[PDB]
C-alpha cells in the first residue's frame, strides 16, 4: 500500500508504466519503465523524487534507483547475475541452540556446504 | 614569390548551427497494451481466451 501511494505521487513529474513492484520481506523493489531511454537525471530524479515523497508520510528511506541490479537482504543482482551472501557463520552463533553437540556439528557442516556454494571456501 | 593582395580569400561559412548525433534520442515511443496489439491483417496477434 505504502509503495502504492508513493508511486502515485511519484507519477505527478514523470509518465511511467509500474511493470511490477515486489514485497520480500526486508526489502521492496518495484520496476517502472518509461516512453523514453533511462538518463542519469531520470534516475536522480526519480530517487529524490520517491525518498521526498516517502518523507512526506514520515517515512525515512534511502532509495536507490539502478537499470541493472538491485541489491536485497536475500540476494543481490549485478550485471545480469545472482549472488547470495556467503555470511553464515561458523564458531559462531546468533544465540544458544536446543541441539546436541553432535547435531552442532551437523548444521556446522551443513552451514559450511552452503557457504562454499555461496563462494565462501 | 608572395603577394600580399593576391593571397587575400574571403572563406565563407554559416555563422552558427549546432549538429545532433543521435535523432532517435529526440522521439518518446510507447507500446499500445499488448492485448490489443494488431498484426498485418488488422486483428490481434494473440485471440486465444
Amino acid at each position: 500500500a505504502l509503495i502504492k501511494t508513493v508511486l502515485s505521487r511519484i507519477s505527478n513529474k514523470y509518465s511511467f508504466a509500474t511493470k511490477i513492484i515486489r514485497v520480500d520481506g526486508d526489502d521492496n523493489y518495484a520496476v517502472l519503465q518509461f516512453n523514453t531511454e533511462v538518463t542519469k537525471q531520470m534516475v536522480q530524479d526519480v530517487s529524490n523524487d520517491v525518498r521526498e515523497t516517502y518523507a512526506r508520510m514520515n517515512t525515512k528511506v534511502k532509495a536507490l534507483v539502478s537499470t541493472v541490479g538491485i541489491e536485497i537482504a536475500k540476494r543481490y543482482i549485478a550485471g545480469g547475475k545472482i549472488f547470495f551472501r556467503a555470511g553464515i557463520n561458523l564458531l559462531n552463533n546468533e544465540k544458544k541452540g536446543q541441539s546436541t553437540q553432535w547435531d552442532q556439528a551437523a548444521v556446522l557442516y551443513s552451514n559450511y556446504i552452503v557457504n562454499r556454494l555461496r563462494g565462501f571456501e | 614569390q608572395f603577394d600580399f593582395r593576391a593571397s587575400m580569400h574571403m572563406l565563407t561559412s554559416n555563422l552558427t548551427f549546432t549538429v545532433y548525433s543521435d535523432l532517435l534520442a529526440f522521439v518518446s515511443a510507447d507500446t499500445v497494451e499488448p492485448i490489443n496489439a494488431v498484426a498485418f491483417d488488422n486483428m490481434r496477434i494473440m485471440n486465444e481466451l
